[PDB]
């Protein structure tokens, strides 16, 4: 009815169809901690929410004020649930509460409660239909929005709402190539489809990032997704890779490229490759190259990688102490 | 600024 | 030399680690441009203004901004009425870190506030009358064990607290935040935490768990939130710790988060992002950071032969760097970013990173490394529990004299 913005606001005190309940005051102590000076309009919205909480009044107006009191903190989650049990015994239409939960996270999307809410809501309806487009707005907003790419997971993997989601992938990762957010899903959508061991599809995928480290070769995103899609199998597993990568090596250099290449020696030398000491010596070259030169930043990590592949791949490592 | 609950 | 600088950040090569966006822009390489530019500022600042770099931790203005908070707070703080536990949690930690002794007034009076906080169920709420939440209730038990007085102890009702964690207990491993609420990796830190310190801890409390957790580690070699969600520092933490509580790091990948943590840390900044192609924050720099010490106890544990024995896995300089000369608001507190304003969230961690990134320790071996002053040295900090080391073991002992509830 009345708006917490409103110019015309009233505070619940000053209400007439309030006037019987007797508001009840923050039990804070005799001498309090963290004691948080609340404007007059938030204490007097919540001494009033703990009365109703207190009778457990499940009324209509007690359903209005949960709006004013999550308004001024949408945090509160003891607010959502007293407001979802008003909603079961109201009895009140839920798609009414969907739209008022899609305003709500339109204003703050960076809540836990509201998209909890939100998803309790699709839960009692059974009802995806709204979700995709609506987490597409959100996302219109903030391409990143962590909350939003859980819900859009959960409504997918839980409805089997697959059939659109690369294709929604494609978009955004054309938008903006390197977000991290977008390449997670987009190893959240073929993994629960068609899997990344069918090797057409796997083909696909590495060519697809190479060809995109290839426009944008510092880009993170594209070196750790190639990296995630590839190093179950074993790196050393694909050949051609390891060439492929050298000849970017000039023209498309980073310290993405050089930290891959000593990934792929790694585990060459775990599958013990040939010219066990050629790789070796490749490996601690590049590995004090990112340590000194191209990524310092990481010198602490790149020593011990270093160190741990000297410690068990070097000609010395599998000959015993009186040799 | 964050959020952790 | 005497051309040469002793502050990383402000090297001469340190400008190659500027970002390269290949001449293509989207909107991360603007918003990450933007960013540096503003960082970059501030590093040259004694530059441009001829003056010799000093790096001093505002510890008297911290000091008032922390003792003011923790007993009262604007309505700026109105967001958090539902998360005061937290309050007393990141000020009483920052006040520790700080070397600030806790006055019994004060303990008392957070005593007497917490209780109100608990729940007749169990757990502890985020304010008085308000239904019990993990995330409160985590806070709550550390704020207690700061203080470590046995009326601190004696507020945590243990036998209700374990029947509250059970109340929460999923099929598949996970918790739920709250009755009713939401599922995420947060949960199963916060449990773990706040079982193992009080000592209530079941034989199948835990059942399954370590799975769930296992299961949020991704392509990135991070941990997300949930299965199937993108690698974040705050979630790797949760999962990373709670692991470490069980025991079970071994269900994960080591070898993948370790790349991709110490991959968060960034080149030009100094500090660490939450996930990778975001931006740098102050708050990381435990979130982040913090795994290291995890993932050292965790490969010594072991037997890893290659780990250092004088620093962690990350560039604890750097880091240091960026939270003296970029997270300190001049008025006391600290914060995510120049731009951004101070909050005792940031006050905490920003604190929590730096001792980290001052104290190496594994067993014996002990190196600290302290940028600026030497005033500048903070109290350790327990990487699983983010309190004092010594709260912890003096916790754990206390309630070791207890009986795991129900026996
Ligand atoms: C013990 C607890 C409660 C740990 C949680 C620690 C954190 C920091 C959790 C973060 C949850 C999260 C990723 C929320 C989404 O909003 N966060 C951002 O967008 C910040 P960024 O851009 O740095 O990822
Ligand atoms: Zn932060």
């Amino acid at each position: 009815f009345l708006s917490l913005d409103s110019p015309t606001y009233v505070l619940y005190r000053d209400r007439a169809e309030w006037a019987d309940i007797d508001p009840v005051p923050q039990n804070d102590g005799p001498s309090p901690v963290v004691q948080i000076i609340y404007s007059e309009k938030f204490r007097d919205v919540y001494d009033y929410f703990r009365a109703v909480l207190q009778r457990d009044e499940r009324s209509e107006r007690a359903f209005k004020l949960t709006r004013d009191a999550i308004e001024l903190n949408a945090a509160n989650y003891t607010v959502w649930h007293f407001r979802r049990v008003l909603l079961r015994s109201l009895q009140k239409d839920l798609q009414e509460e969907m739209n008022y939960i899609i305003a709500i996270i339109e204003e703050q999307p960076k809540n836990y409660q509201v998209w909890h809410h939100r998803r309790v809501l699709v839960e009692w309806l059974k009802d995806p239909s709204q979700e995709l487009e609506f987490i597409a707005d959100i996302l219109n907003q903030d391409a990143k929005n962590y909350h939003a790419w859980q819900h859009r997971q959960w409504v997918i993997q839980e409805f089997r709402l697959w059939d659109n989601e690369l294709q929604y992938v494609d978009q955004l990762l054309k938008e903006d190539v390197r977000n991290n957010s977008v390449w997670n899903q987009r190893h959240f959508v073929i993994s629960n489809t068609t899997g990344y061991s069918d090797r057409a599809v796997l083909e696909r995928e590495v060519q697809y990032t190479l060809e995109m480290i290839k426009l944008v070769p510092h880009n993170e995103s594209a070196w750790n997704y190639l990296k995630g899609i590839l190093q179950d199998r074993g790196l050393s597993r694909y050949p051609n890779l390891l060439n492929q990568l050298l000849d970017l090596q000039p023209s498309h250099s980073s310290p993405y490229l050089i930290a891959f290449l000593v990934d792929i020696y790694e585990d060459m030398l775990e599958n013990q490759c040939d010219n066990k000491e050629d790789i070796l010596n490749k490996a601690l070259e590049l590995c004090e190259i990112l340590a000194k030169e191209k990524d310092t930043i990481r010198k602490e990590y790149w020593r011990y990688i270093g160190r741990s592949l000297q410690s068990k791949h070097s000609r010395e490592s599998d000959i015993p102490a009186s040799v | 600024g964050c959020v952790l609950s | 030399p005497v051309w040469s600088e002793p502050l990383y950040s402000l090297r001469p090569e340190h400008a190659r680690e500027r970002l390269q966006d290949d001449s293509v822009e989207t909107v991360t390489s603007i918003e990450q441009a933007k960013v540096e530019e503003k960082i970059q500022e501030v590093f040259s600042s004694y530059k441009f203004n001829h003056l010799v770099p000093r790096l001093v931790l505002q510890r008297e203005k911290h000091f008032h901004y922390l003792k003011r908070g923790l007993r009262q707070l604007t309505d700026a703080y109105e967001c958090l009425d539902a998360s005061r536990p937290w309050l007393c949690y990141w000020i009483l930690h920052s006040l520790e870190l700080l070397d600030e002794p806790i006055p019994q007034i004060v303990a008392t009076d957070v005593c007497q506030f917490l209780e109100l906080c608990q729940s007749p169920d169990g757990g502890f709420g985020g304010g008085p009358g308000q239904y019990p939440h993990l995330a409160p209730t985590y806070a709550a038990v550390n704020a207690l064990c700061i203080i470590g007085t046995e009326e601190a102890y004696n507020v945590i009702n243990r036998e209700k607290l374990l029947q509250y964690l059970y109340s929460l207990k999923q099929p598949d491993g996970s918790f739920l935040m709250h009755v009713g609420g939401e599922v995420d990796v947060r949960s199963a830190y916060c449990a773990a935490s706040v079982a193992s310190l009080t000592n209530i801890i079941t034989p199948d409390l835990f059942e399954g768990t370590a799975e769930w957790i296992a299961r949020c580690q991704n392509w990135e070699g991070g941990i997300g939130g949930v299965p199937g969600m993108e690698a974040h520092g705050g979630y790797t933490f949760c999962g990373l710790a709670a692991l470490v509580i069980l025991k079970k790091e071994r269900s994960l990948n080591l070898k993948s988060l370790l790349q991709w943590v110490t991959s968060r840390q960034m080149r030009f900044e100094g500090g660490f992002q939450g996930r990778c192609n975001k931006l740098v924050d102050g708050c990381y720099s435990f979130w982040q950071a913090g795994l290291l010490p995890l993932l050292h106890r965790a490969l010594h544990a072991q037997g890893d032969p290659a780990l250092s024995m004088s620093h962690w896995m990350f560039h604890q300089q750097a880091l240091q760097e960026y939270i003296l000369m970029c997270c300190q608001c001049p008025a006391g507190g600290l914060l995510d970013k120049p731009g951004k304003s101070r909050d005792f969230y940031h006050t905490c961690y920003c604190l929590s990173g730096l001792s980290i990134a001052q104290h190496f320790g594994s067993g014996a071996m002990l190196h600290d490394v302290v940028m600026g002053v030497p005033e500048n040295v903070l109290q350790p900090t327990h990487p699983v529990y983010n309190i004092g080391p010594d709260k912890v073991i003096q916790a754990t002992t206390h309630f070791l004299q207890k009986p795991v509830p129900g026996f």
